[PDB]
């Protein structure tokens, strides 16, 4: 199970690896956000209680979860 | 002065390979 790198970028050296978990991914979103966000950030977590009502990180499962530059404005 | 700001955080103009 194997995030990206990250921020800016496609490609570095990866893994989120020992145990556990999840590629904890903060997503600004001013509220509306009509067309905004652009803010990743990540850098792993433990566990899922991020869920809350002005958050950001949601945890990020399954595979790689990671979006872009979200702005493909389209 | 000033320093400061910067933005955000994003994820534009990246990184390159190329």
């Amino acid at each position: 199970i194997v995030c990206h790198t990250t921020a800016t970028s496609p490609i570095s050296a990866v893994t989120c690896p020992p145990g556990e978990n999840l590629c904890y991914r903060k997503m600004w979103c001013d509220a509306f956000c009509s067309s905004r966000g652009k803010v990743v950030e990540l850098g792993c977590a433990a566990t899922c209680p991020s869920k809350k009502p002005y958050e950001e990180v949601t945890c990020c499962s399954t595979d790689k979860c990671n979006p872009h530059p979200k702005q493909r404005p389209g | 002065y000033r320093g400061w700001k910067h933005w955000v955080y994003y994820t534009c103009c990246p990184d390159t390979p190329y």
